[PDB]
């Protein structure tokens, strides 16, 4: 139908032999050793061009290992397309690979790298009058465009216009192939069909992004002030999307909770042109506009938030705009505010489109916010490497190329992120838990080690500890009784299972501004979702919480940012686990996740004054047994 | 390691002196005694008189006297001397067989078992006759631990391994696998392993026709020097030559071809004690020919290899697909659990990884070393030498496979006042001898280094 393996084809090319596979002739005199069968490229200390080699591998492929002695090699089709979109000479990379890589360049590996360097799009999508059209630098391109229902049929007969190619680029085709070739100006309407037919017929088109064919008019009411927070991955991600000289929207896969909109506001301001902002849902549009956009330079007086339950100033909104998908297209096209904003969205020519989590909502409506308007740019601030909108015509080839990807090592390390500490306390074993472990093999042991009163104790130590430090504590406990039993055991104004949001907010106000309550317990109701509170000391008790894609989410979600630097590890992550219980397998599953995420992690089982804390309630194995009987009820 | 030294003292006084009959075995037993014990031997080897202990006590000043107790206790256990409560004092003198056999072997004496070697055209080349002996070890070691091909043909050796339970492998089923003893075989590298096997054969070949002094004279003859000519022919006893030929078959005698020639003094006899350099169709790429992969990511990055070696590596890691340079294997808590299933503690493997797999992990260890010991008091943070992250997972895995604990020493009593217990405890932490204590009980179960020094300080 419309699915492309090439975007998500990463994850292969690691299999070789020893009989057929010979030691690379460069192996004697080769700084690297390109294991072509295993797809691994170990960049040892002997490579003089290791920095030059390291960058080239990161483009065409993904370096899985970055060890001190030697690195590791992995194959990524998006990297292959990205390394193909990198622009490095396919032959030149291979030979410096071949000369550097002692393992001879694999025959399959050599073909892919050249296939990267030239393929990853050999399409011929021509452009006329600084715009996008149905043409091609190559001949098979003009045939694809002319015989295209959207490219050709949606293409106006005019070969090119300075204003029409300027304005219309049958939407905005600011992602087309090589222009200045034979083509015809396309209309102002519907590049979904352009992409939905290059979809059906598998036209990998060698695409560009012509960023001042992101011109789109006299200049909007944009306040070109950089007072919005700037921190280093965003700027070099911007430097990637700002490219050479002027603002190009690419695809820049960015996280929601680390200043994602910040690159978009800058690129919107930088073009000094009409821009719309699209977030997931209208309620998030306000949340996003609330929690940053007034800290940001943005004056929301211009940004009409729209729900079509939320009528606002369409077609009169002087500056930039923030609307949302279900508005901008859906079955939730549900008051003529929605359509009229969209009527205004088509009416006003828009330079740039900031997009937030397009993947959750079907691309078809995005293809419908890509069916009607024909802006100049978009901006895909995607959140996952593989998305349900990874159709064979990817949303990458409609907004701008990849400038920012799974290689989140170049950018965030430039100084954005702070230090986050993680820890995993082994709560001591007590006969009943094991007798409880013995008796049932079921998952019902879940709270049976969660309840460990010693686990309560270590929590209380952190509580008095972070109260002593004036710090803040997050606890992730989805139990109700043993949590209440523990919240009863602590006795602070406590967020707990189904905490009243006002009491949550009250405790939160008594938690972050007031240091007296320096412990709140977030149950499973925190995600998803609340406006999650700041993370200095995260404790997690429940560890099933599957699947593990969520555990990436929660880890990201629960560990919120902190503007406190009094503590040396301003984001503690803790995990109170009863050692020798059912989730030692699953507690070991969390540890490997965090170290893959790279958060600074440790284990503290030699607690300073473990038994010296207040409220040794239920401390004895008997009462742990008694609470274990208490929790066998749950 | 069984610490074969403890075996020499176990053999009673006479067979020691019987052992001490050959100035070879006089000169031999001398090199293993602690250096304090060495120093007290030779003094009273030559001055033909006994010495009071007060002088020997006054000879050794403060700390280092623990080696003065280390010297004298090992000294008495193997009875190369005779303590003498002559006039209530302590008259220390060699088991005279030691001293003069030493003195003889010192001043060109009658160690004919020592002089049992013969010098001739030493046609044994540096490369010649030990590659068999080195391959002898390689084949049998592949046999004993379990290689892809277990080419160990030593029927006497195989019975000793199964009979001595050297490897926890099913001798009834022919299994040559690493048990607790088999895991210990994977720990004692050259001395300790060369020690461990010498013990199994002695236990195995001890029923009939032992002739231990001749065995020990013959063992100490082949390893003492390159008997060369006339070793396996002349300088060898009947059971000794059978031991020499059996040592010849086991490689430990590199008994030259024809089965009847001088003692083929293979280098194997040398390594059992030397505790020095260890390196032994027509190609043998070394020394770094072996290789493995152990890094922070807990993964094997193998580029150099050796089959029995990677077979040994596979004994605690999965192997999936041997590639051109790499073997598809990844070390995990599951991977070491293959050995913990065998009861193999994550203790000897610690020392194993720091030493073995280095031929590929040279730079990796070298970059880990960083010389962060003189910088250690300077820069208080050592730079990941040796890798601690692996051992904690091993320990936690070992702790996951644990929960039995015990201590050595002896419970102590007659601690009358708190001052002496406080003063004794305070000094104990200065030298580090106290496992656990309590003023309340005035009892602790530790070594006697504390009791010997308070007695010596009080008495002298």
């Amino acid at each position: 139908p419309a699915d492309f393996v090439p975007d998500s084809v990463s994850g292969m090319f690691r299999s070789h032999d020893f009989s057929y596979l010979r030691l690379r002739p460069d192996h004697a005199s080769r700084p690297l050793w390109i294991s072509p069968s295993d797809g691994r490229i170990i960049l040892e200390s002997f490579s003089p061009l290791a920095e030059q080699a390291q960058d080239f591998l990161v483009t065409i492929a993904e370096p899985i290992s970055r060890p001190s002695h030697i690195h590791e090699y992995k194959i990524t089709a998006y990297s292959l397309y990205a390394a193909v979109s990198v622009g490095l000479e396919t032959d030149d990379i291979i030979s410096v690979l071949d000369r550097l890589s002692k393992v001879p360049v694999a025959e399959s590996i050599i073909n892919f790298i050249k296939g990267a360097t030239i393929s990853y799009g050999k399409v011929k999508l021509v452009i006329k009058h600084n715009r996008y059209f149905v043409e091609t630098t190559q001949a098979d391109i003009l045939q694809m465009l002319l015989n295209d229902s959207v490219i050709g049929p949606l293409r106006i007969d005019s070969d090119h216009q300075v204003q029409p190619p300027e304005d219309v680029l049958e939407r905005e085709e600011e992602d087309d192939d090589i222009d200045a070739v034979h083509s015809f100006e396309i209309a102002n309407e519907s590049v979904e069909v352009v992409k939905k037919r290059c979809q059906e017929i598998d036209y990998p088109v060698l695409e560009e992004y012509d960023f001042r064919n992101d011109h789109r008019n006299p200049d909007l009411d944009i306040d070109l002030k950089p007072s919005t927070q700037i921190r280093p991955y965003q700027e070099k991600s911007l430097s990637k999307m700002f490219g050479n000289g002027r603002a190009r929207s690419g695809i820049i896969v960015l996280p929601c909770g680390a200043g994602k909109t910040l690159v978009g506001i800058t690129a919107a301001c930088t073009i000094k042109k009409s821009v719309i902002v699209l977030c997931t849902s209208s309620v998030s549009v306000m949340q996003w506009r609330q929690q940053f956009l007034q800290w940001c330079t943005l004056q929301p007086e211009n940004c009409a938030v729209f729900t079509s339950d939320n009528k606002e100033m369409f077609q009169t909104e002087s500056g930039l705009v923030v609307s949302t998908y279900s508005m901008v297209a859906n079955t939730r096209n549900r008051s003529h505010d929605s359509q009229k904003v969209m009527d205004f969205l088509t009416g006003r020519e828009w330079g740039f489109i900031i997009l937030d989590e397009v993947h959750v909502v079907p691309a078809a409506m995005f293809r419908r916010v890509v069916s009607t308007i024909a802006a100049h740019a978009k901006l895909g601030l995607t959140a996952t490497l593989v998305r349900e909108d990874d159709k064979i015509g990817d949303l990458n080839f409609l907004i701008g190329p990849k400038l920012y990807e799974a290689n989140w090592m170049e950018l965030s390390q430039k100084g954005h992120i702070a230090n986050v500490q993680c820890a995993e306390v082994w709560c001591p074993m007590t006969a009943e838990f094991y007798q409880e472990y013995l008796r049932e093999t079921a998952r019902k042991r879940m709270l049976l080690y969660i309840m460990n009163p010693t686990k309560f104790q270590a929590c209380q130590f952190l509580i008095q500890y972070h109260e002593r430090r004036g710090d803040k504590i997050i606890v992730f406990s989805d139990n109700v009784y043993a949590l209440q039993e523990y919240a009863l055991k602590m006795g602070k104004p406590f967020i707990y299972g189904s905490t009243p949001q006002q009491e949550r907010m009250n405790i939160l106000q008594n938690f972050q501004y007031n240091d007296q309550i320096n412990t709140i317990f977030l149950s499973k109701v925190g995600d998803t979702s609340i406006d999650l509170p700041e993370a200095t000391c995260l404790i997690q008790i429940s560890s099933h919480y599957g699947s593990r894609r969520q555990e990436a989410q929660r880890l990201g979600r629960i560990l919120r940012a902190k503007r406190r630097n009094d503590e040396g590890f301003n984001a503690f992550f803790y995990s109170l686990v009863s050692k020798d219980t059912q989730e030692m397998y699953y507690s070991t599953k969390r540890q490997a996740f965090l170290v893959d995420q790279g958060y600074a992690f440790k284990v503290i089982t030699h607690l300073h004054g473990m038994e010296n804390i207040p409220n040794l309630a239920y401390a004895s194995p008997r009462e742990r047994r008694e609470l274990l009987q208490e929790v066998l009820l749950k | 390691k069984h610490s074969v030294t403890q075996y020499l003292e176990e053999i009673p006084q006479q067979v020691q002196n019987r052992l001490y009959t050959s100035p070879a075995t006089c000169l031999a037993i001398y090199r293993i005694l602690p250096p304090l014990a060495k120093f007290f031997i030779m003094a009273m080897v030559f001055n033909e008189n006994e010495v009071p202990l007060l002088d020997l006590d006054k000879w050794v000043n403060s700390n280092g006297k623990l080696q003065f107790q280390n010297a004298i206790k090992s000294m008495k256990s193997l009875h190369l001397l005779i303590p003498n409560k002559s006039s209530g004092t302590l008259m220390i003198n060699l088991n005279p067989t030691f001293k003069i056999s030493l003195r003889n072997a010192l001043t060109g004496g009658e160690v004919q078992n020592s002089f049992g070697v013969v010098v001739e055209e030493n046609v044994v080349s540096l490369d010649l006759l030990d590659e068999y002996s080195a391959n002898k070890w390689e084949t049998i070691l592949h046999f004993m631990v379990g290689t892809p091909l277990a080419k160990i043909p030593s029927e006497k050796v195989l019975n000793l391994l199964k009979h001595s339970k050297l490897m926890e492998e099913v001798n009834s089923t022919g299994e040559f696998k690493i048990t607790n003893e088999g895991f210990q075989f994977l720990l004692q590298e050259i001395n300790s392993q060369l020690w461990t096997l010498l013990l199994q054969y002695l236990k195995m070949i001890e029923t009939s026709k032992m002739d231990l002094v001749d065995v020990l004279h013959f063992i100490f003859m082949l390893g003492a020097l390159e008997v060369g000519k006339a070793y396996k022919i002349d300088a060898l006893s009947e059971t000794q030559r059978i031991m020499l030929q059996d040592m010849r078959d086991y490689g430990l005698v590199f008994q030259k071809h024809s089965n009847d020639s001088i003692f083929y003094p293979t280098k194997l006899a040398l390594m059992l004690t030397s505790d020095t350099k260890t390196i032994r169709g027509l190609k043998n790429q070394d020394i770094p020919d072996g290789s493995l992969i152990v890094e922070t990511n807990f993964k094997i990055y193998s580029y150099s290899n050796s089959p029995l070696q990677i077979a040994v590596l596979s004994l605690f890691v999965h192997l999936k697909a041997r590639f051109v340079n790499m073997v598809l294997g990844q070390i995990t808590r599951e991977s070491i659990r293959r050995a913990l299933t065998n009861g193999i503690t994550a203790d000897q493997i610690i020392a194993y990884l720091e030493t073995h797999a280095h031929p590929q992990m040279r730079r990796l260890a070298e970059e880990k070393l960083e010389k962060k010991l003189e910088l250690d008091p300077n820069c208080k943070e050592p730079l990941q030498v040796l890798p601690p992250t692996v051992v904690d997972q091993i320990r936690l895995w070992q702790l996951e496979l644990d929960r039995v604990i015990t201590y050595e020493g002896s419970l102590y009593s007659d601690f009358e006042t708190s001052q002496e217990y406080n003063l004794l405890s305070k000094y104990a932490q200065d030298i580090g001898v106290l496992l656990w204590k309590d003023d309340k009980k005035k009892k602790f179960f530790i070594s006697k280094e504390g009791n010997s020094q308070v007695l010596d300080f009080a008495k002298r």
